[PDB]
This record gives C-alpha cells, structure tokens and sequence, in this order.
C-alpha cells in the first residue's frame, strides 16, 4: 500500500507562449540612427578642414628653399 | 638582416593558424554546453602538436585518374597568396611601404580563386568537378560588392596608402560616419572566404565535402592551413580600415598590444556565428546580392562623393 500520487496539490506550469519584448521599436530607430551618422560627418569637415591647413604648410618649406 | 625580419614573420604566424584550430572548439564548445579538448593537454594547449604530426605520417594517395601536373601547382599557391598578402600590412611598421598598396590586396584577393578552379578541376568528376565550378561563380560576384565599398571610404581619407589611414582615424573610429557600409564590409569577407552562414563551398550539407574531398592527409593540411591564413588576415585588415588604433611615435609597442586586443576580438566573430545560423541554398545566395546588397552600394557611392565636395571637406591628398 505504497503507491505514487500525492495527497493533493501540484502546479501546473503552463504551456503558453510569450517572449516579445522591445527594445526601441517603431521609428524610434531611424531616429537615433540618422542622428549618429551626422555627428560622424560633423567630426569630419573639421579634422579634414584642419589637415589641409597643415598641407599648405608642408609644401611651403619645399618652395621656401629650392632656389 | 632584412631576410631575418621576413622569416620571423612566416614562422610565428603558422602558430596562430595552428592554435586557432584549438580555440575553434573551445569557444564553440561552451556554446554547446561542454568543455573543449582537454584530456591531452593538460589544458589542451598541447593538442595541435599532436595533430600536425598525424597527417604527414598518414599516406598521401593520388587518384589514379588525375592529372598530376595540376595536382601540385595549385596547392603550391593556397600557401603563397595567403602568405604574400601579409606583406605590406602596417602594424605599425609594415615590412614593405607600397605607395598605392591598398589596391594591392584586391590584386591578391582576386588571384586566389584561380587556385580553386584548378584543384577541383585538376582531379576528377562531379563532386569536385561541377562542385568546384559553382563555388567559382559565387566567389567572383562578391567582389563587386567589395571594391566599391572599399572605394567609398577612400574618398573619405584621400589616398591609396596605409600610412594615411592611421592618420585619419585618429580620434574618430572611422565606423561612425559610414556605419551603413561597415556592415556590408563584414558580410562580404564572410561570404567570400567561404565561412559559416554562406558555407556552400566547403561542403557539409549541400554536398559531401567541397573541394577538400580528394586530398588525403598529405596535401590537405596546406588548404586547411591555407583557408585559415585568409580568415585571420581580412580580419586583421578590417581593423586597420575601420577600428583604428592611435599610433605612438614613442612606445610603438603599445600600438600592437592594443591592436591585437582588437583584431583578435573581431575575429572571434566567425566562430561566434558558426554556432548560430543555417545555410542559403545557392539560388538565394547570389539572388540576394544583385537585387539587394548592390543597389545601395552604388547609391552610397553617389553620396560619399558629394559629401566632401558639399562641405569644403576635401581630404588633403593626391
């Protein structure tokens, strides 16, 4: 008279399905995104506009001498 | 002693391509929930000395039906253009200084696929015959995706050499500004060098084993050591062409230290994928390039052309 089922009580644990979480949806992206790309170029247009300022300085010595 | 600076390169790298094969299955081990080669090491770090020695003891058959003249000149390559391409590659000081050398990669990126077409044809019938033909066809259609999106940025830096490409990425990690492109610089080298998600060239699923099928232990170490001499180079390139380090005219050494702690992270990407995604069924494989990848790559080219001109930005070079 030793058999399995307990006196009362159990779960259950469900079978259901959910795993949908976001995550900056629905045009929130395309908003930050195009915002970074610009600050990329604004970081250019200055380094590259400074480096030319040195470029001329370098061709200067060449023309300075060479008589 | 210029000849001892070379031979100090070819030798110390054949250890990486060797000991990658170990970190192949440790990292890909713990994705699976298990440990990696363990019993032999003690840590395993001793595995690859035992594996290099089983092949060349193990008898190297040739098919009775083959043309032996091609069955040599082909693999006698898969180990050149893999070890030549390394030459002009700054870290920080490249062994060669090539004026326009960036273009020189595409020269040696283009000339390897003409060592696939030999071997698979050199031997014999339809598993390596039409099976080495149609991995030609995908390997050349992922250049036009490439040379353009390599040529884009080079409008944004001024020249073809690599000593300028450390200067321009100074305090700007060149991945901000073109991040749309950078993605496609990644899926290319992963599609071109025959790696995980577009895997077809080397067979597992679509066929038995692509292009390796005939070589017994004897030659097949070379390819299995050639195919991993491309993969750690394009990925030791991408990070000179995107994620830049900061040269230091004083402690050159701290340049490479922080440089291998990037290029060695980056690589561990083609392993971090291969656990994950399935394959493409060769139609979808090219059919997604013309239609999809390409139209942009042209369109962006019409963009990075004007953006300097339209900002008085034009980078300081010839």
């Amino acid at each position: 008279k030793q058999d399995m089922p307990p006196v009362g009580g159990y779960g259950p644990i469900d079978y259901k399905r959910n795993l949908p979480r976001r995550g900056l949806s629905g045009y929130s992206m395309f908003a930050v995104g195009i915002g970074a790309l610009l600050f990329g170029y604004w970081s250019m247009m200055k380094w590259n506009r400074e480096r030319r300022r040195l470029q001329i300085e370098d061709f200067e010595a060449r023309i300075a001498l060479m008589p | 002693m210029f000849m001892i600076n070379i031979l100090m390169l070819i030798i110390p790298i054949l250890l990486a391509v060797a000991f990658l094969t170990l970190v192949e299955r440790k990292v890909l081990g713990y994705m699976q929930l298990r440990k990696g080669p363990n019993v032999v090491g003690p840590y395993g770090l001793l595995q690859p000395i035992a594996d290099a020695i089983k092949l060349f003891i193990k008898e190297p058959l040739r098919p009775a039906t083959s043309s032996a003249s091609m069955f040599i000149l082909a693999p006698i390559m898969a180990l050149g253009l893999a070890l030549t391409m390394w030459i002009p590659l700054p870290m920080p000081y490249p062994l060669i200084n090539m004026n326009l050398g960036v273009l020189f990669m595409l020269a040696m990126s283009s000339l390897a696929v003409y060592s696939i077409l030999w071997s698979g044809w050199a031997s014999n019938s339809k598993y390596a015959l039409i099976g080495a033909l149609r991995a030609v066809a995908q390997t050349i259609s992922y250049e036009v995706t490439l040379a353009i999106i390599l040529l884009s940025v080079l409008l944004m830096s001024g020249s073809f050499t690599l000593s300028t490409l450390i200067t321009t990425q100074e305090q700007m990690w060149l991945i901000l500004p073109a991040w749309p492109l950078a993605m496609m610089w990644f899926i290319s080298t992963l599609a071109e060098t025959n790696r995980a998600p577009f895997d077809l060239t080397e067979g597992e699923s679509e066929l038995v084993s692509g292009f390796n099928v005939e070589y017994a232990a004897g030659p097949f170490a070379l390819f299995f050591m050639a195919e991993y001499a491309n993969i750690i180079m394009m990925n030791i390139f991408t990070a000179i062409l995107f994620l830049g380090t900061s040269h230091n005219p004083h402690m050159p050494e701290l340049y490479t230290i922080n440089f291998t702690i990037k290029s060695l992270l980056l690589t561990m990407s083609f392993l971090w994928i291969r656990a994950s995604y399935p394959r493409f069924r060769y139609d979808q494989l090219m059919h997604l390039l013309w239609k999809n990848f390409l139209p942009l790559t042209l369109a962006l080219c019409m963009w990075h052309v004007s953006l300097p001109i339209l900002t008085s930005g034009i980078p300081p070079q010839t």
